[PDB]
């Protein structure tokens, strides 16, 4: 009997093509997101820093008021 | 490859890539290709394989 190696009723197709999906964003959500988170920072710092004036304000009442 | 026939070369298809014009970045992508075509090669090396002899 012969038992060399042939194959098994034919391989079947490797693969060539760049499985490259292009995963993608758009410009226009960048610029949604951006600008939004970023002008978010901006309108909550400004808050902040209005309170924080009048903190700063005071504790100058209170060293003026102290000082003689 | 497809110039000369020295094997049974004369027997598989594939398609070697040339370069645009110079540039080490596109003699890379033409090792790339050449590795995919010859996966392809194997590929058909392995359907047409014939159990004569050693």
């Amino acid at each position: 009997v012969k038992q060399d190696m042939p194959p098994v009723g034919g391989y079947g197709p490797i693969d060539y093509k760049r499985n490259l999906p292009r995963r993608g964003l758009s410009g226009y959500s960048m610029f949604a997101v951006g600008i939004g988170a970023l002008l978010f920072g901006y309108w909550s710092m400004m808050r902040w820093n209005r309170e924080r004036r009048r903190l700063q304000i005071e504790d100058f009442e209170a060293r003026i008021a102290l000082m003689p | 490859r497809k110039t000369q026939p020295y094997d049974v070369y004369d027997q598989v298809e594939f398609d070697v890539p040339i370069g645009s014009r110079g540039d080490c970045y596109d003699r890379y992508l033409c090792r790339v290709e050449e590795m995919r075509q010859s996966i392809r090669i194997i590929s058909q090396c392995l359907n047409k394989m014939p159990p004569g002899e050693i």
